[PDB]
């Protein structure tokens, strides 16, 4: 399936062209010619955050406790 | 900074340096010597001239069920689409080898033949 | 070939990549005909300052 904002054919599972830069109903392999999804799929989103390291303060060593 | 040094060997005791670099671009570069002289090759060159695949298989391979870690997932993102997107003409193995085969001809000293 | 070294070359490096087009800079045509005229011209200049060498035969 889709993962994240990965998603690749069901078969081949070759790398394919944007659904937010297609403008048929469809989405058609880079190798093969399939038709996956019918573009009624869940929008291509992500959830990422910082790491607890790039952000230094005394205040971060105040949680130190 | 971030660099994966490696020193291949054969069962000569010879052996041959190899270089990775992480890039802040989202390729990660490969250097090797060769006769006083070092070249440059994104991996993913190197990942299809092994055998052909998709690019799921990479992504079973280096990531496997840490998938919600999605900082390595946008940077292998980055590497899929960017090779994809610079040179789409490359799909099978034979193409990327003698792609290779042309660009490394005049060097390796086997060119009137092979 | 060496079109082909510089075909490897583009790819290779960064270094003497910009040190083997410099020399492309540098290795462009430096004679033209009618430079090749003035140059004549110059030669003449040279007749002009023309610093004998020597016989290199009999002396
Ligand atoms: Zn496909």
């Amino acid at each position: 399936s889709v993962v994240g904002s990965l998603i690749f054919c069901l078969d081949c599972g070759d790398l394919l062209e944007n659904p937010n830069a297609v403008l048929g109903s469809n989405v058609e392999c880079s190798q093969c010619k399939a038709i996956y999804p019918k573009s009624q799929f869940s929008n291509l989103k992500v959830v990422t955050t910082t790491a607890d390291d790039a952000f230094p303060s005394s205040l971060r060593a105040k949680k130190s406790v | 900074h971030y660099g994966i040094q490696i020193r291949s060997v054969r069962p000569d005791q010879t052996s041959q340096t190899n270089v990775l670099h992480y890039l802040n671009d989202g390729q990660v570069t490969f250097r090797f010597s060769w006769r006083k002289n070092e070249y440059l090759v994104p991996v993913v060159m190197i990942l299809k001239a092994l055998c052909h695949t998709s690019d799921r298989e990479i992504f079973d391979g280096i990531i496997g069920n840490d998938v919600k870690d999605s900082f390595l997932t946008d940077r292998l993102e980055l590497l899929l689409r960017g090779f994809k997107k610079r040179y789409p003409h490359l799909q099978n193995r034979t193409q990327v080898l003698q792609y290779l085969g042309d660009k490394f001809r005049v060097v390796f000293q086997a060119s009137p033949d092979q | 070939r060496p079109s082909a070294l510089r075909n490897a070359l583009g790819e290779a490096f960064g270094t003497k990549k910009a040190k083997k087009a410099i020399a492309d800079l540098e290795r462009n045509r430096i004679d033209s005909d009618k430079l090749t005229d003035s140059a004549i011209d110059i030669v003449d200049s040279v007749r002009t300052a023309s610093k004998d060498l020597p016989t290199r035969a009999q002396l």
